[PDB]
RNA sequence: CAGGCUGAUCUUCCCCAAGAGUCCAUAUCGACGGGAUGGUUUGGCACCUCGAUGUCGGCUCGUCGCAUCCUGGGGCUGGAG
RNA sequence: UGCUAAGUGGAAAAGGAUGUGCAGUCGCGAAGACAACCAGGAGGUUGGCUUAGAAGCAGCCACCCUUGAAAGAGUGCGUAA
């Protein structure tokens, strides 16, 4: 679950302040 | 050589000690010869 | 293991698993006790299988106590079904533990074995915990 | 007036610490319906015979007195000839002062035998428990599975277990009925493992067909996967030709086993870990060295006890006696030793040795 | 007995609430409420690691001498709020008192000595209730166990205690249960 | 620390030179040189005796300073005394000759196994089944005599092979 | 051996010190307990025979007016303390002496002043 | 030094002789004879022996007092002292017949005292479930 | 049917050590309980394709991973050879 | 002004561990503490029971006394004992 798992991980940007839209 | 992620001084001679960033007990018994990974 | 004599809803909905224990937070039969740090469902086979470690490791003499007990289930609906049809029947028994509490009690004359007791038993349970006494 | 059941060396010790002021008269009948049961009743008659006669032709207090005994307790033979349960070899230990009498019977055979002793007569018992030790049968199809036990030569079941994973294009299907059936292996092997720790297995039979009888054998954990057999044709036998397959089973892999002991005795035997010999046995016997004792059933050895207990073997410096393997037997059960009567072993293998060995604990 | 009492420093609050507590608490400090027949309370701040201390030689119920602001005052310390996690002191009530005067107060009994080698002693009762002088309660309660034989229940009334102390909880309160040591088969029938 | 605060005393004909952090030492039987960690600061005393000081109680600053003194007191034994190593062989068939200045080793192979002496240290033989290592280099005679110890696997069952000389080694039975 | 115990113990050595009309030092190093028996055995009669930490025993050393012996107290020490006689007791140890070459005098004070340790010796003989 | 204890009544047993010093190269028949001679003087009771060999393998045996638990079982009539002590106490000893045994034991002990050498026995009773009166 | 998300089930490891192993938890097996990887089995969802993404097995041709069957280098052994 | 030596920064659990920095309690110590070297480490006795054996050291119960500077009814290794 390697593209599930670093899609998700993305959204802890500094510019997404903690969520993205799909998780 | 026993490759575990947990090493223990498994008698009272096991000492612990840090070579080239692994965790290792070394003991004068070869059996509790150990390292982690 | 522990299972209740009766339960009037048989059917329930999860407990939930926020804040920290109100009551049952200080050790008040024992001299030793387990203290839980994190929330869980602690099934009756772990209660079973983590007071069976104590009793191993301290032989004959020394009593120990259960101060949570699992009475609210858990249901599980039949394998390889599609979603829909109805709510599973109950299959295991859980206790809702939340930071703070007690969960086992010790008395035993000496204090390592005491102390090896109960870390026998923090290694059965799904959660870290620590071990308390009864002084201040 | 009591009847055993569950024979094992536990048992055969107490029991074998029984006595009575007069004496103990034991009998062993062999009722196997292959031979003529009546020739074996004449046969167990007239060793009776023989025994009262020789009672009655000494002349003494105490041999008049074991005469009016024995006349006094014959009809527990004719008792013994038409036993209580269907078994082919039944056995019965009867007190000659007291009122106590003890049976046992079971399914594997034995010899026509009367002995006067002063406690039971065990020897015998100790073959036919060594010959008779339990073990599982499992039997697999698509559909069920079947656990039985075997003990003694006979068969009693224990559990039937149904598929509970049997529930478009065939081979989506087939796939399907390989993952259940898969998982069906899984669970009835682990049902099998939880008995065999409980009834103490010491082997197990597998049949699952032409196709599921390996897989079988192969789910078994390491403690258990060196001891199981495989049969193939288990499925669809009706009760006496499945006990009649297992016994058979049973007893080439009894055998084999002893045939491997017995090499390993003919090894060994010259680096001071076993002793070879009567003398040497007896020897390591009064000490208690004997680890395993292995000896042949069929020879006759003849001894000599000391006032202390201790045996001496032949020409060793005092009463001598003709059963001296009983003897033996009740020396290596005191002392804890485990007792192998190997039937044949003082043929070829340890012939130089009388077909007596000892296994030293140190 | 007679007890010095100890000198705190307390300074009076300015601000009140769960935002000022919480700032207070972080600058190393304890909420505080002085009551008692003062009949007006005092909301005040005391050194979190100078109040911990105190309490932790001279027991729960330490007496005290706070300096609020200039002004000597004599006071008992009467409840604690303890985390459950972190283990802090969030607050204290404190109750005015005065030489002379009759308080009820909970101290703890200890259980010294060794028994029967084939007893278990259990201890049912952590703390009994007494009735002392304000600056004469016994710093805690001592029981002995030597000898003590076989199933015997030793009771909140057989208790010594020092003169000028009265008991206030009833005379039959099982303090001490001294019972037969549980063997192996006793272990594995409690629980199951 | 502790190995590190005292001084390495020096005899009478040892000629020690220092130049700023490169040190050498000039003895009866040789000339060694050693660099000392920068932090280190090495210096000699008016009663002829060589101190080692660290400014620092870092972490590495305490690492290298027990450290240095001791490379240092190595330095001045290697020149005045000298390091010798004294081994023995055990086992029937098992020999040594000294050939030219390289070695033979007869182990119960198919073939002898020779040890060419590197430069620095010299091999001298008593006996068949005992011979020593010695030099003028603490590390150079430990190195090769560790490559001599490993000619055969250990035996723990008949102890066949080569040791030191208060060798103390493990060992079982096969019995059969 | 906590400030007590080591008051304790000073205070003792003090006291068996102006009880002895005289006293001699010795080191016992090498010796079993078994030899330990015999010789304090045959100096049952009079002699006690005991050693004690040579740091606390200077301090007991302070109490009596013995400042001369400050130089004997270095390595193992064993001081025997004589109830009564002086002939006795020296000829016990020399017995002794002679015998398991474990045991040597270190020195003795009497009359005042420590006795050299062949002055000791001419006591059991005279 | 082999530590040793055969009765008194018994003369060249296998178990308890036979190899204690038959591995050592001592002699097997020649140590009994001497030992039965000195031994027969008791008769009655249990004495060890500490075979202490030389170098020509010469044996200087020595005999001792029986041990200070055998004395304390007959000397209450009961043949096996308490499994469980503190809980079942087998039998009653008089404190005047304590100082018997430490009068036969006065050649083995430490104690120079009959006061102190009465609470030795005494230790060992208490281990055995005998009460001492 | 394939792809995608999930990972109950499956698979590969691991944590504590009750025990088996003639003695001895860790030579070798490791129960009750706990924590995870992979996307290889049976499933759950119904996100692309129904103005068409042809489905099992075999043949021909391959290319990659290592969680290694042989060959190659080692530690421990209840490894005498 | 400090921290990190892991390219951590630029993925992950139960759990294992003399990595390092800060703050706070407790014990021992110039009456010589910790480490290292020299010497003692005993007697009743092989404590009692169990066991083929059980002698400090499968297992169960107790855990005393003496000479003493101290010496445990014994912290490991080891022998069938």
């Amino acid at each position: 679950a390697k593209r599930g798992r670093k899609k998700r991980d993305r959204k802890h940007s500094k510019a997404n302040h903690g969520k993205r839209p799909n998780a | 050589m026993k490759v575990n992620p947990s090493v223990k001084p498994i008698c009272d001679k096991c000492r612990v000690i840090r070579r080239h960033g692994r965790v290792m007990v070394i003991c004068s018994d070869p059996r509790h010869k150990q390292r982690q990974g | 293991m522990l299972i209740p004599r009766k339960v009037k809803h048989r059917k329930q909905h999860h407990p939930e698993q926020r804040g920290i224990a109100s009551g049952g937070t200080s050790v008040s039969f024992g001299d030793y006790g387990i203290q839980a740090l994190e929330h869980a469902y602690i099934t009756n086979r772990q209660i079973e299988s983590a007071r069976i470690a104590i009793n191993r490791h301290i032989k004959r003499g020394g009593k120990v106590w259960i101060n949570i007990f699992p009475d609210r289930p858990l249901t599980k609906k039949p394998a390889e079904t599609r979603m829909g049809s109805g709510k599973g029947s109950p299959e295991w028994w859980v206790a809702n533990v939340k930071p703070g509490r007690v969960l086992f009690e010790l008395s035993y004359p000496d204090e390592k074995t005491a102390r090896d007791a109960l870390t026998r038993a923090i290694h059965k349970l799904p959660i870290k915990a620590r071990i308390v006494t009864r002084e201040e | 007036m009591d009847v055993l059941e569950r024979l094992d060396l536990d048992t055969v010790r107490d029991l074998s610490q029984r006595t009575d002021r007069l004496g103990v008269v034991s009998l062993y009948f062999n009722a196997d319906p292959t031979q003529n049961l009546q020739v074996q009743a004449i046969d167990l008659r007239n060793r009776y015979r023989l025994l009262q006669r020789r009672m009655e032709a000494d002349g003494s207090q105490r041999y008049r007195d074991v005469a009016a005994a024995l006349e006094r307790r014959r009809p527990l033979i004719e008792t013994l000839i038409t036993g209580v349960a269907s078994g082919r070899g039944r056995i019965m230990f009867i007190g000659l002062d007291g009122d106590w009498t003890v049976h046992f019977e079971c399914m594997m055979p034995v010899t026509n035998r009367v002995v006067l002793d002063d406690g039971p007569f065990i020897h015998p018992l100790v073959e036919v428990l060594d010959e008779g030790r339990p073990a599982g049968v499992v039997v697999i199809s698509a559909d069920d599975a079947r656990l039985l036990e075997w003990r003694l030569g006979q068969l009693q079941e224990i559990s039937r277990i149904a598929q509970p994973f049997g529930q478009q294009m065939r081979e989506q299907r087939q796939a399907r009925e390989r993952e259940g059936m898969q998982r069906f292996l899984t669970q009835v092997t682990a049902t099998a493992t939880e008995l065999a720790e409980e009834r103490g297995w010491e082997r197990i039979v597998v049949s699952g067909g032409q196709r599921w009888t390996e897989p079988a054998k192969t789910r078994f954990g390491p403690p258990l996967r060196g001891k199981v057999l495989v049969d193939r044709g288990l499925g669809g036998l009706d009760d006496a030709a499945l006990t009649a397959a297992v016994s058979a089973r049973l007893h080439r892999q009894h055998k084999y086993d002893e045939q491997q002991l017995l090499d390993y005795l003919c090894d060994a035997g010259g680096t001071g870990d076993v002793a070879l010999g009567l003398s040497e046995v007896t020897a390591a016997l009064n000490a208690g060295r004997v680890d395993h004792l292995v000896y042949d059933p069929a020879v006759r050895y003849v001894g000599t006890v000391g006032a202390d207990g201790s045996l001496y073997a032949d020409g060793e410096i005092a009463t001598k006696d003709s059963r001296f393997t009983e003897r033996l037997v009740d020396r290596a059960l005191a002392t804890g030793a485990r007792i192998s009567p190997v039937e044949g072993a003082a043929d070829a293998v340890l012939k130089d040795a009388a077909g007596v060995a000892a296994v030293l604990r140190w | 007995t007679a007890n010095i009492p100890n000198k705190l420093t307390a300074n009076v609050r300015t601000r009140t609430g769960k935002g000022a507590s919480r700032q207070a608490r972080r600058d190393g400090k304890v909420p505080a409420v002085l009551y008692g027949h003062g009949t007006d309370p005092q909301h005040l701040e005391l050194n979190a690691r100078d109040f911990a201390a105190v309490l932790r030689s001279h027991g729960t119920n330490a007496i005290l001498t706070l300096d609020i602001e200039g002004t000597e005052q004599l006071a008992l310390t009467k409840a604690l709020d303890v985390h459950p996690i972190r283990r802090n002191i969030q607050h204290a009530d404190l109750l005015v008192v005065q030489r002379g005067e009759k308080v009820t107060v909970e101290v703890t009994v200890l259980v010294e000595g060794d028994a029967t080698p084939g007893t278990l002693v259990t201890q049912d009762a952590n703390t009994i209730e007494i009735e002392a002088e304000a600056l004469s309660i016994p710093e805690q309660l001592t029981v002995s166990v030597e000898g003590v034989e076989a199933g015997t229940q030793i009771t909140a009334g057989q208790i010594s205690l020092p003169e000028g102390v009265n008991l206030i909880s009833d005379p039959e309160l099982l303090v001490v249960n001294v019972v037969e040591a549980p063997s192996a088969e006793a272990l594995e029938e409690e629980g199951a | 620390s502790r190995i590190g605060k005292q001084p390495v005393p020096v005899p009478s004909g040892v000629d020690v030179t220092i130049n700023g952090q490169n040190l050498s030492v000039k003895g009866p039987k040789g000339t060694l040189t050693l660099d000392v960690a920068e932090p280190i600061s090495v210096s000699r005393a008016e009663d002829g005796a060589i101190v080692v000081t660290r400014p620092d109680d870092e972490r590495r600053s305490r690492s290298l300073h027990g450290l240095s003194r001791t490379l240092i007191a190595n330095l001045v034994t290697g020149v005045t005394e000298g390091y010798t190593q004294k081994m023995e062989i055990f086992g029937v068939g098992y020999r040594v000759q000294l050939k030219g200045q390289n070695l033979e080793f007869a182990l119960g192979y198919s073939h002898p196994v020779l040890i060419e002496a590197p430069e620095g240290i010299t091999f001298a033989v008593e006996s068949p089944t005992k011979f020593s290592v010695s030099g003028i280099d603490k590390q150079k005679v430990g190195q090769i005599s560790a490559v001599i110890r490993r000619l055969r696997r250990p035996d723990p069952y008949k102890g066949k092979g080569v040791r030191y000389e208060g060798e103390q080694i493990r060992r079982k039975v096969g019995k059969t | 051996m906590a400030k007590a115990d080591k008051a304790t113990a000073v205070a003792d050595i003090a006291e068996q010190f102006k009880a002895s009309t005289a006293t001699v030092v010795t080191e016992y190093r090498g010796l079993t307990v078994a030899n330990l028996a015999e010789l304090r055995r045959a100096l049952g009669d009079s002699a006690t025979y005991t050693v004690a930490k040579n740091t606390l025993v200077k301090r007991a050393a302070s109490e009596a007016g013995i400042e001369g012996l400050d130089e004997l107290f270095a390595g193992p020490t064993a001081i025997a303390f004589v109830k009564g006689e002086a002939v006795d007791a020296a000829k016990a140890i020399k017995k002794f002496a002679k015998d398991n070459k474990a045991l040597v005098i270190k020195g003795g004070y009497m009359d005042g002043k420590a006795l050299s340790v062949a002055d000791v010796e001419k006591i059991a003989d005279l | 030094l082999i530590k040793l204890q055969i009765q008194a009544g018994q003369a060249n047993p296998a178990p308890p002789v036979g190899p204690a010093l038959g591995q050592h190269g001592v002699n097997i028949m020649e140590f009994c004879k001497a030992y039965n001679a000195a031994t027969e003087s008791q008769r009655g009771n249990v004495i060890p022996v500490e075979i202490t060999v030389y170098e020509d393998r010469s044996f200087t045996f020595a005999l001792k007092t029986p041990p200070a638990a055998k004395l304390l079982l007959k000397a209450a009539g009961v043949q096996k002292g308490s499994g469980e002590p503190h809980k079942t106490k087998v039998a009653k000893v008089t404190w005047d017949q304590v100082r018997e045994i430490a009068e036969t034991k006065k050649a083995d002990l430490n104690a120079n005292d009959i006061d102190a050498a009465a609470k030795i026995i005494a230790g060992t009773a208490r281990s055995m479930g005998i009460t001492v009166e």
